[PDB]
């Protein structure tokens, strides 16, 4: 499967694993209704909190654009995708609470995707990751793939003796696939 | 010796987060933070040189100042506050790895019982304080340096409250 020179050198044990399973690239699935598979409804991490139906649609809409690029440009995330949807996806009732307007997030370890769209807001200072270019900021594409990943794979970012884990090199090979020019996240924390 | 806060937390912007797996540890900006220079909460220690402690709780932002439910989490925490050894051989210190962490409105007397487990209230509040309602959306942080008295025993330096952080 594709993969990036930053990676190739130690590269996340965890994902090449995964790989393993996830095997079906192919583009069987309609991109126009990849939300409609992900997303059931609004909720949020907790549940007594309740988030707006207005967010909800905002980023819906962009999330729905998000996931038909990236199916229709990324091998990598097709297989992610394909491979979720014949376990769970099908399933109207497997499906995950978007946590709209919430700081980014998915349960990993109830089933929520918290997103917002403050990486396009002034009033919010960026958030940064670490390149060989120096320090990146998030942008929504990067946040939303993220997230996804770890609704689509289960993994975790904690990684014994990788420096990023699973989540960002499938983020860093999928953005790459999508013609993202951010340069690739080479580690999950600074140093 | 006290304590100076030369650089606050932003008090607006940074959503108070839940446990699950997020895109990065955030680090709590600095009032300064801008697009192109982000900051971070930055302390600096007057007439007093060498090694030391330093433990960051949150505490509610009225008072009498309760310790918060919420916690702090990354680098050198535990329990919901910071705690790590000062570079002895500087004055200035900066916190590029806080987090905070709301807990669920259903936790809330789970979370303040292991405040009281933890000896983590930083102006003694009584217990029979320590009920009624929290403002979840609010917290400050406060800084605990411990220093050393001239025979190098812990000398623990008068706390100071940074402004309100808010989540909204
Ligand atoms: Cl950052
Ligand atoms: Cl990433």
């Amino acid at each position: 499967f594709p993969d990036l020179p930053e990676h190739q050198d130690n590269p996340s044990q965890l994902r090449l694993q995964h790989d393993g399973l996830a095997t079906d690239d192919k583009a069987r699935l309609e991109p126009m209704c990849l939300a409609e598979y992900l997303i059931s409804g609004p909720g949020g991490m907790d549940p007594d909190i309740e988030i707006d139906d207005d967010t909800y649609d905002e980023c819906r809409e962009v999330l729905s654009r998000i996931l038909e690029d990236a199916y229709t440009q990324s091998g990598t995330f097709r297989r992610l995708m394909n491979y979720a949807y014949d376990q769970e996806l099908h399933d109207v009732e497997q499906r995950w609470l978007l946590g709209a307007g919430e700081n980014f997030g998915t349960t990993v370890t109830r089933k929520v995707i918290a997103l917002n769209l403050d990486d396009t807001d002034d009033d919010s200072i960026p958030e940064y990751y670490e390149s060989n270019d120096g320090p990146q900021q998030f942008d929504t594409t990067r946040s939303f793939i993220h997230q996804v990943v770890h609704a689509l794979t289960h993994l975790q970012d904690k990684e014994d003796s990788n420096p990023r884990g699973p989540v960002v090199e499938y983020t860093n090979i999928i953005l790459k696939e999508m013609g993202h020019t951010s340069p690739p996240r080479i580690a999950y924390e600074f140093s | 010796a006290y304590v100076e806060i030369i650089e606050q937390p932003k008090q607006r912007g940074m959503r108070f987060r839940y446990k699950c797996e997020g895109r990065s540890a955030g680090s709590i900006p600095g009032e300064r933070s801008t697009d192109t220079t982000k900051t971070h909460p930055t302390i600096k220690i007057n007439g007093y040189t060498g090694p030391g402690t330093v433990r960051i709780s949150l505490v509610t932002k009225d008072p009498p100042h309760r310790p918060h439910p919420h916690e702090l989490v990354g680098k050198d925490c535990r329990d919901g506050y910071y705690e790590a050894d000062l570079c002895p051989d500087r004055s200035i210190h900066s916190f590029q790895n806080l987090g905070i962490q709301c807990v669920k409105k259903r936790d809330l007397e789970q979370a303040i019982s292991q405040r009281i487990q933890t000896n983590n209230n930083p102006f003694h509040v009584p217990i029979e304080e320590q009920r009624g309602d929290y403002d979840l959306n609010a917290v400050r942080l406060c800084f605990q340096v411990t220093v050393r008295d001239p025979a190098g025993r812990p000398l623990l330096l008068t706390p100071v409250l940074s402004h309100p952080i808010f989540d909204n």
